[PDB]
């Protein structure tokens, strides 16, 4: 009992209930769309900045720099000088990803400054050496290091006194005052694992460490250590620890190390043994058949129960520190720190607010202060009041206890 | 500091009805477009050293990863096949702009540094930009006044009036999570933000940052936030984030560990060691309870916005909005559908309107009616024992 | 594939039509009766697929043949009506009325309303395709229109009637069918259509809406429309054709906000009160009350704006004077000049002094007596520049306020024709910006004589042109046009290449602002100038004529001018003109923004410098990220002039907004251009503009509902921007005083309420974006994004205020500026 | 790790802790603060009443109750456990009076209530979890005014001044700062109300507090509205 | 499929379930790109309860990857940039288990 629209039904519904302007509107909209397409087509495509310098800094005749000094020397690592056979050196080279070769020098004005593994330059057709090069630096690991100190001090970390003291001891006192440790005959811990509920001042304490320390600080991107090409992650961690050893006093800061390696149980993880392998290399570097030098490690993690026991062992992570939820004094101090810069009344009870926010983290308290300011803004008021802070607490901490009176 | 990318969008013709005023407005848009087209045509119709410099530049220029720049005219580059060469740098290159890892350009044959190509953004992350702007303004969102206010305070006020916050030393929220049942405006309130924002909008779906190989998901997340930080202000909208971000349990498989690694990379980008620019994140979720606390943390997600099923007045707003463009008859009182205390999302209400229109068309009538709306309500909605309480 | 009943109806119609075919000529009438009955029963029903219409589709031609072949008589037309109702569905040669005219002429509603809509559209279409002849063929169409307009009135289709009448080109009959329950939804629709149609239809619609408003005694709306039409006789009629005094007070407020001033005889009930309101003698007091009610009367020195403490030779000090004037504008109080005094009006290194003194005038803005006092302290100086600046300061002080005495006239006339081109050059400009909207003959009789004399440079002549144009904006004052044309015709190719000669064509255009077509004469009496100064004059006068007209043809001509390659300044004028013709309708403005971007990319330097000025003009005191981002990415340009213009445009677009993400741009830009004084000056000036009046004044030349274009504001904006058309010489040098032309534009951005006694009534209002939900071709706009305040209050761009409570009824349905509120009798 | 050691009240953790007793002590905090002060002139109790909304007449929130004519109890924690322990205290005081024909001392009644509270899972007492309520018994006996504090673990101890409830940590510090032995009862009342006003999110006025006092003389007296307003006038 | 003149695409069963990580989502994206290219398109999806059913808590006993595939399909059906002319015919044998999002 439901007819189907015929030719006439459709030819009348498109022509009977109809505005006398509908056709013109439709045509004009289609024209606008087509014109937009055509305009985008004509002016489309910008000029992708290619890196050209401003004119008058260039130097033509560089076609001669391209025809002379032409040799686009490949880089090779002399892995064996074949004993030099006294005369007739007959060096060996290890052009990576390409081949091994037996070659000689060519116009090498210092045939003695060749060594083994010196990263020589080698021509394309005849593989004679032309010029040595300095050792590889691995730009990824090179930029892993922190250069600009973050603007966080040991005064914006409120509610963490014992943890700050332990971290300061382990990470700074062996660096700035070795006299006490050598006097007492105690080798201070070399390795700290900061663990606690998400958001308690772990990375904030790491930032404060980075700001205070006068020593190499290496923030390790947990994603940069995982790659394709099995063995690449292990190679990167090896080179990272090599550079750390090169530096006089180094402070590595593996953040969210739960990414790089938990338990080693593979079972169905046959495809995830590469991460376990790089974690094993990290373990070896942290403590193995070799002194580690003046390298101190920081390791931040919310969940230090998925981690490998071989990594959590107190020969690699020696001073495990827990960032617990701050007590009432800590919460009051965090409120004071975070509301120092806020435009607030002069009689707000931050002790009361710390009481109102139990089992709350420093990030939670920061959010409370921000929402108090936001409530003040949402009323055209310049000074956030105790009422606004209480509203912010109610909105952030919680979002009936009539049995607990 | 390349600058906002924005999203070009034409004006909006206020009268939705088919009348001469709408025709005049559309004709004005069209005539301006025609003048622009003819102006471009006339520019190109009325229109040496750099040409020869480009001729000297290689014809099929290759792209290689610079590594350990040396001297002032010689650097080591990579061929993107693992091999690396001790190449020279022509004077054409900028210099003082090459950095290790930068995807420099190399002459095809002689292999000399001749360009820098500082636009090596991956296609996977260039596609996820917003160049159009969906035509879903805030006037298409019935109700949700509090949710709209929250998101405006988070991603609009900090760009339109950046004096309120500096006037009290407060940093506005950098992260919002829109959580709620299946269909309540969670995606409309990102579409409206994209429509009304001057910032670079970046659509993403949590099921898209996951990649096949090892270490590629984290790399994609890092690249996404790198581009989102180069373009500023920018908003990154991760729809259905519970694709990646679910609770971080102790994995036994390898793919699960890689997915959690991607999630940790996202966490570090949201709130990590170093810093975060003016990139604001909006995640969307159906089931928030299953998300990891470290992700829902109120340093990465300052605001959490629930989108509950609409109440009566909001439902009336939805019906008004979705029947506005409909030739509603005078026999229809959109109150019987409102009052029924049944779970009705805005999506359900729109489906009800569409099905009522289809019922009218089936009955051969172009004007909907109350019986049509009743039938549509009955036939659209698909989905405690009696007397157990009371 | 049909139904049994459907097939039976098909068969019935077939039998009836076949009988019509048979040449009985005896039973035609019953068959035609039956066909008509079925057709009207189907059409009048709610079915959108009328079955008799569907089934008579094949027989259309047969019905045509039967109509042709039947003998003349009643049956002829009785079947022509059937053919018409059938033709409602199949068309292409547009028959429905072609057979309705030879018809039964019954009520044009029995055939449903779809027939009415089709026939209305077809009447319009026939109307366009009729030449001026065939008038006899045109009366029968007006009968259909008189049958259609009432029917659309009765059926909520007021927009349909308006479309029919404005497309028939006779918007005159609405007055017969409008009712007190329709005037709103018809006037709003006409006004919306006005912006987008060309002349003479623009004025036709405006006068139709004005007549509708006057019918139902909606005087304030009638006056707004009468001001849209720059016609003073109509506004005089409206303002004097009223018997309620309070509404006349409100209309006087409206006239004062606009540049107009009506010379009323000794007849109105309260002539003196009305002339006081219309003269803005209470603007200073109201402004100071608003400032007190917000805690802003605390003068802030330039350093507070520069904010260089956190995060002085000759020119940055001129910037300090300018920013001090801009920030502390109309407040009276200051801390640099006012107080210590004699310190930032000295050490300004000669020529800048002339503007520093003028800064005083802008601090004592709308304050004639305090002006007098402080300025007179400085009006007697050993060096000429101070006296010139003091005279300009008097002019600024009297700007916007129509004092019954003429302090500006006396003081500045003593010094017009003075034996020095510097006292002349401040007194002339002071008179120009003091009596801008005045159009007084006694000031022009003193100014025009000074453009011609051996003792006048191009500077003095150009400033006299500017002054005379500002005095007589949009009045086609014969004396002004004649004198300007004489001055242009009496100078050689050289001596006409000074860039101070831009101001003679600028005076012409200002004197013809908005007049439009009527300008041919002046562009026909001006086709004798040299080539390089005739494209400029022609283009400038043309763009001034179509100021806010939104004429796409003129914009097309300007874009053609831009396309031309001249290795040329008229191109720069044409860019500003594209901005100027399109500052009205909103849809035009965004599209112009796209065009200006294309001009920045596909453009030679000459128009590249001009695009920033266009961006500033299209958005004035309306900071939007689309324009601010554009200008910011161009604030670092290699070309100095494009930079300078981009910085000043950032200042203008954010003028009087205190925008924080513009103040940040300006500070970072101040460090970036620290070592370039010529950019540092301009960034400082942009900062001063951004903090103009410390967030209490707007330079937008559009006030009432964004719909009334103040002639004087456009005059000032054009003076400043055209001067920027040569920044490096006009303003980055000698004539930096021209910036004070902006005085003509700055006008408070506040809502202040009163009772029916000119006494404040703090009342609660909701302030929010000018948004709507559904236009529905006539539905008003309702605020979305409420935020409740208590008046007095400041309204930003795009903000409207609606009385939060019903306790009071506004006289005008526009809550911007000064509003008189009657205490509602109903309740609340 | 506290998932195999805090699921029962008779399971020790590797550190030797009863996490269920810990959790009852934590449940104490969810109640409203109560400050008791012992002085040579008597004992004062002052509690933050926490009216959730009007229409609930104040004499249904029993934070301060009477044990015999010479003891009062200021409570914080679960209302049900509060009622149980208060009833035990009253019945024990009456039993001691019946047997020995004298008034039970505050220490002895606190000891009896604590003896009831010890029996978490002791299979000869029937309660299966610690009473999540902490009490302040302020009374007067032959040893002068005394105040005793009892916690869920059954541990009781005298206190020259104490504060239990939500604002316990932040109010005991104020009590330490302000309390000295040579204090009068009026001074104690004033100081306790000052601390309550400090630690309350609501304003101190008339209702939302209760105040009571037991002196060497008149019986346990709960200040009514008049006395409460008189003290609040110039707290 | 026989009677329509629109491009008919067909998924069915677990054709979008791949052992590699994040491959079902990619296959769904490529599918809908292909449908958009050859629009108007009709995408049949037989036995969708295989690929798309009530979501399980992310843990050791949950198919998080198939859940990700379904989430990608949801986003393709209705997210940003709504589909232009793609119509979807899903087929299931038991509807009570399909995700409320679908
Ligand atoms: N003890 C504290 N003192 C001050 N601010 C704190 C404290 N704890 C947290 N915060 C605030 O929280 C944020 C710091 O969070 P942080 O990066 O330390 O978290 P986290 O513990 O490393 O978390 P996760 O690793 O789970 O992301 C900043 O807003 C900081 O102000
Ligand atoms: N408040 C609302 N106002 C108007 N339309 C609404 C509203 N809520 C939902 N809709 C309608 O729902 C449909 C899309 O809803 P939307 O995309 O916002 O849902 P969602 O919350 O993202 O859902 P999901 O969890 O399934 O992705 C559109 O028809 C939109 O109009
Ligand atoms: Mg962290
Ligand atoms: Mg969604």
């Amino acid at each position: 009992p439901i007819r189907a629209l015929d030719e006439g039904d459709i030819a009348l519904l498109k022509t009977y209930g109809q505005s006398t302007y509908s056709r013109q509107i439709k045509q004009v909209e289609d024209d606008i769309q087509q014109l937009l397409k055509k305009i985008n087509e004509l002016t489309g495509i910008k000029e992708s900045d290619t890196g050209l310098a401003p004119p008058a800094l260039w130097d033509l005749a560089a076609d001669k720099q391209t025809l002379q000094s032409e040799q686009p020397l490949q880089v090779a690592r002399c892995t064996k000088i074949i004993n030099a056979d006294s005369e007739d050196p007959k060096y060996i080279i290890n052009v990576k990803q390409f081949a091994k070769f037996v070659v000689d020098l060519s116009d090498q004005v210092a045939p003695t400054d060749i060594e083994e593994g010196m990263r020589v330059g080698v021509d394309r057709n005849k593989y004679q050496i032309h010029i040595p090069l300095p050792p590889k630096i691995d730009p990824t690991v090179t930029m892993m290091q922190v250069e600009e100190k973050p603007d966080v001090t040991y005064s914006d970390v409120g509610g963490c006194k014992e943890q700050i003291e332990k971290l300061r001891e382990v990470v700074e006192t062996p660096l700035l005052h070795p006299e006490r440790f050598v006097n007492l005959g105690i080798e201070p811990p070399k390795g700290v694992l900061l663990f606690g509920p998400p958001g308690t001042g772990k990375t904030l304490c790491a930032r404060a460490v980075a700001n205070r320390t006068d020593a190499c600080f290496i923030r390790v991107i947990g994603s940069e250590l995982v790659q394709k090409y099995v063995g690449e992650g292990a190679r990167m961690v090896r080179e990272l620890f090599e550079m750390a050893r090169t530096k006089k006093a180094c402070l590595i800061f593996f953040d969210e190390i739960d990414a790089i390696g938990g338990a080693r149980f593979d079972d169905g993880a046959g495809g995830d043994n590469e991460v376990q392998r790089t974690m094993l290399e990290l373990i070896n570097q942290l403590d193995g058949f070799d002194p580690r030098g003046n390298i101190k490690v920081l390791m931040a993690t919310n969940r230090p129960d998925t981690l490998d026991p071989a990594l959590m062992r107190p020969g690699r992570l020696d001073r495990k520190i827990e960032f617990s939820l701050p007590d009432l004094e800590g919460r009051t101090h965090i409120f004071k720190i975070h509301a120092r810069s806020m435009s607030v009344e002069r009689d707000i009870r931050f002790e009361l607010l710390a009481r109102l926010c139990p089992n709350s983290t420093g990030a939670e308290i920061r959010s409370v202060c921000t929402e108090a300011g936001m409530f003040a803004i949402r009323a055209r008021r310049k000074i956030a009041t105790e009422k606004d802070f209480l509203e912010a607490v109610n909105k952030v901490i919680k979002s009936r206890y009539m049995t607990y009176n | 500091t390349k600058g906002p990318d924005a999203a070009s969008k034409l004006p909006l013709v206020t009268p939705h009805t088919q009348c001469r005023l709408k025709l005049l407005k559309l004709e004005r848009i069209k005539d301006y477009l025609l003048m622009e087209e003819e102006f471009i045509r006339n520019q190109e119709q009325m229109k040496e050293e750099r040409s020869k410099v480009d001729d000297l530049r290689g014809t099929p220029m290759s792209v290689g990863t610079l590594e350990e720049i040396i001297d002032d005219n010689h650097a080591i580059v990579s061929t993107s096949v693992g091999s690396e060469h001790y190449v020279s740098i022509l004077s054409f290159v900028d210099k003082d702009l090459l950095e290790p890892g930068c995807s420099v350009l190399l002459n095809h044959k002689v292999h000399a540094v001749i360009g820098v190509l500082m636009d090596d953004t991956d296609p996977l992350v260039t596609v996820m930009k917003v160049e159009k702007a969906p035509q879903e303004t805030y006037a298409d969102i019935g109700g949700l006044d509090n949710q709209i206010q929250e998101i405006k305070e988070s991603v609009e006020l900090p760009l339109t009036h950046p004096e309120y916050y500096e006037e009290m030393g407060i940093k506005p929220p950098k992260g919002v999570i829109l959580y709620g049942p299946p269909g309540t405006g969670k995606t409309l309130l990102a579409k409206a933000v994209a429509n009304q924002t001057s910032a670079t909008f970046l659509r993403v779906v949590g099921s898209e940052l996951i990649q096949k190989y090892l270490g590629d998901g984290p790399k994609l997340v890092r690249e996404l936030f790198r581009v989102a930080e180069e373009h500023a202000p920018s908003i990154v909208f991760i729809d259905e984030i519970d694709a990646i971000g679910t609770k971080r349990y102790d994995s036994n498989s390898g793919g699960e560990r890689e997915i959690q690694r991607t999630m940790l990379e996202l966490l570090n980008q949201l709130d990590g060691f170093d810093s975060r620019g003016d990139v604001k994140v909006i995640m969307a979720t159906n089931r928030i309870e299953t998300l990891d606390p470290a992700l829902i943390r109120p340093g990465r997600i300052d605001r959490k916005i629930e989108f509950p099923l609409p109440d009566e007045k909001t439902k009336k707003r939805i019906f008004q909005i979705h029947t506005s463009r409909m030739t509603l008859a005078d026999d229809v009182t959109l109150d019987d559908l409102i009052m029924a205390k049944d779970d009705l999302s805005g999506a359900d209400i729109k489906a009800i309107c569409t099905e009522a229109g289809l019922m009218a068309l089936r009955e051969r009538r172009m004007k909907v009616t109350n019986e049509d709306f009743k039938k549509s309500k009955e036939n659209v909605l698909y989905k405690t024992p009696e007397g157990l309480y009371l | 594939e049909l139904s049994e009943e459907d097939k039976q109806l098909q068969d019935e119609l077939e039998m009836l039509v076949e009988r019509l075919g048979e040449k009985d000529t005896s039973l035609y009438r019953p068959a035609l009766e039956e066909l008509r009955r079925q057709i009207r029963s189907s059409t009048t029903s709610m079915t959108s697929v009328p079955k008799p219409l569907k089934f008579l589709r094949p027989h259309y031609g047969k019905l045509k043949e039967i109509y042709e072949n039947m003998a003349p008589g009643e049956n002829k037309r009785f079947a022509a009506d059937i053919i018409s109702v059938l033709a409602m569905t199949m068309s292409g040669e547009r028959e429905c009325l072609k057979y309705r005219l030879v018809g039964s002429q019954e009520e044009l509603a029995s055939w449903g309303h779809e027939y009415v809509r089709h026939l209305a559209g077809e009447v319009a279409k026939e109307w366009q395709e009729l030449d001026d002849a065939e008038k006899v063929q045109r009366e029968p169409l007006l009968t259909l229109v008189k049958e259609i307009v009432p029917y659309n009135m009765a059926h909520n289709a007021e927009h349909e009637a308006c479309d029919l009448l404005m497309e028939i080109e006779q918007v005159d009959m609405l007055e017969k069918d409008i009712d007190e329950n329709a005037y709103a939804k018809v006037c709003l629709y006409l006004t919306s259509c006005v912006n987008y149609v060309p002349e003479p239809e623009n004025s036709a619609l405006l006068r139709c809406a004005l007549g509708v408003f006057r019918k139902f005694s909606r005087f304030p709306e009638a006056l707004r429309l009468a001001l849209m039409l720059n016609d003073m006789e109509l506004v005089e009629d409206i303002f004097t054709s009223c018997k309620d005094v309070v509404v006349q007070k409100q209309m006087a407020f409206m006239l004062g906000r606009h540049g107009v001033f009506l010379e009323l005889s000794e007849d109105v009930e309260e002539y003196e009160d009305l002339t006081e309101i219309m003269s803005n003698v209470q603007l200073n007091s109201n402004f100071l009350a608003l400032a007190r009610e917000l805690d802003i009367m605390e003068p802030k020195v330039p350093d507070d704006i520069y904010k260089t403490h956190l995060e002085d030779s000759a020119r940055m000090n001129l910037a300090s004077s300018f920013v001090n004037g801009f920030v502390n504008a109309a407040f009276g109080q200051d801390k640099l000049l006012t107080d210590d005094g004699n310190k930032w009006l000295y050490k300004n290194k000669d020529h800048g002094m002339l503007s520093a003194a003028a800064s005083l005038g802008m601090i004592l803005l709308w304050d004639v007596d305090g002006g007098l006092t402080q300025i007179d302290k400085y009006l007697y100086s050993s060096e000429d520049y101070i006296k010139s600046g003091a005279l300009l300061a008097c002019g600024i002080v009297n700007s916007g306020v129509r004092n019954e005495c003429d302090p500006a006239l006396a003081l500045l006339s003593d010094y017009v024709l003075h034996n020095s081109n510097t006292m002349r050059l401040g007194s002339i400009f002071g008179l120009g910006l003091a009596y801008a909207g005045s159009n007084r003959e006694d000031v022009l009789t003193l100014l025009l004589p000074v453009m011609g004399d051996s003792k006048s440079s191009m500077e003095v002549a150009g400033v006299t042109a500017l002054a005379c144009g500002m005095i007589a904006v949009g009045s086609c004052n014969g004396d002004v046009t004649s004198t300007i044309l004489q001055t242009i015709m009496e100078k050689s190719e050289t001596e006409l290449k000074d860039t101070y000669a831009r101001w003679l064509p600028l005076g012409l255009g200002l004197n013809h602002l908005g007049k439009g077509e009527a300008i041919e004469a002046i562009l026909a009496a001006l086709e004798v100038v040299s080539e390089p100064f005739r494209s400029f004059a022609n283009t400038l006068v043309d763009v001034c004529a179509y100021a806010g007209s939104g004429n796409v043809l003129k914009v097309q001509q300007l874009l053609h001018i831009c396309s031309e390659h001249f290795d040329g300044a008229h191109q720069g004028v044409a860019v500003l003109g594209i901005a100027l013709i399109a500052m009205g309708e909103e849809i035009g403005a965004e599209m112009a923004l796209r065009t200006f971007g294309h001009l920045l990319r596909y453009g030679e330097p000459t128009l590249r410098r001009a695009v920033p000025l266009a961006l500033a003009l299209i958005s004035v005191s309306n900071p939007r990220l689309n324009i601010l981002d554009t200008l910011s990415k161009f604030s670092h340009d290699a070309d100095p002039e494009v930079s300078y213009n981009s910085i000043f445009a950032m200042g203008m677009v954010g003028s009087g907004t205190n925008n924080a993400r513009l103040a940040a741009m300006l500070r970072q830009l101040a460090q970036y251009h620290a070592k370039d004084p010529n950019n540092l000056f301009m960034v400082r000036l942009a900062q001063g503009l951004t903090h103009l009046g410390k967030g209490t004044l707007t330079l937008c030349p559009y006030h009432s509902d964004r719909q009334l274009m103040s002639q004087v504001a456009v005059a000032g904006l054009l003076t400043v921007l055209v001067s920027f058309l040569d920044v490096r010489n006009i303003i980055l040098g000698k004539s930096h005083y021209v910036l004070y032309g902006l005085v003509a534009a700055m006008q408070p951005r506040m809502l202040v309420t009163f009772d029916e006694e000119l006494r404040p009534l703090p009342v609660s209002v909701r302030v929010g974006q000018a948004v709507d939900v559904v236009g529905q071709a006539g539905k008003p706009k309702t605020i979305t994004g409420f935020q409740t305040h208590t008046t007095p209050v400041l309204l930003a761009h795009g903000e409207r205020a609606e009385l939060a409570t019903e306790e009071f009824l506004p006289v005008t349905p526009i809550l911007e500026g000064f509003v008189i509120l009657r205490k509602n009798p109903n309740y609340d | 790790t506290r998932s195999e050691y805090d699921r029962g009240v008779n399971t020790f953790s590797p550190e030797g802790r009863l996490f269920q007793v810990e959790y009852a002590i934590e449940a104490i905090k969810l109640g409203s603060t109560a400050i008791g002060i012992q002085t040579s002139e008597g004992v004062c109790l002052a509690v933050e009443k926490r009216i959730t909304s009007p229409l609930m007449e104040p004499s249904s929130i029993e934070k301060i109750v009477e044990i015999d004519a010479h003891i009062g109890c200021a409570m914080s924690g679960l209302i049900a456990d509060a009622k149980t322990l208060i009833d035990k205290a009253r019945v024990e005081t009456q039993n001691h009076w019946f047997t020995y024909n004298e008034t039970m001392t505050v220490e002895s009644v606190t000891q009896a209530v604590s003896n009831l509270a010890l029996q978490f899972g002791e299979e000869d007492a029937a309660m299966s979890r610690p009473f999540g309520v902490a009490l302040l018994f302020g009374g007067v006996d032959e040893k002068g005014p005394q105040l005793f504090h009892m916690d869920p673990s059954g541990t009781f101890v005298q206190c020259d001044a104490r504060a239990i409830g939500s604002a316990s940590e932040g109010a005991q510090s104020s009590l330490q700062e302000v309390y000295h032995k040579s204090m009068t009862l009026k001074e104690a009342i004033k100081s306790s109300l000052i601390i309550l006003k400090q630690v309350m999110e609501e304003k101190l006025n008339a209702t939302n507090i209760e105040l009571a006092t037991v002196q060497p003389g008149q019986n346990f007296h709960m200040f009514t509205k008049e006395e409460l307003e008189e003290v609040i006038k110039d707290i | 499929a026989h009677h329509t003149d629109c491009t008919f695409i067909r998924v069915s069963g677990s054709e979008l379930v791949q052992k590699f990580i994040g491959e079902g989502a990619r296959m769904v994206r490529e599918l809908f790109v292909m449908a958009r290219e050859h629009a108007p398109s009709i995408i049949f999806m037989d036995e969708i309860d295989s690929i798309g059913s009530s979501r399980l808590e992310g843990g050791s006993g949950g198919d998080s990857e198939v859940q990700r595939t379904m989430l990608e399909l949801l986003n393709q059906l209705d997210g940003f940039e709504a589909t232009k002319n793609i119509k979807v015919i899903m087929a299931t044998n038991r509807i009570d288990i399909l995700d409320s999002a679908l």
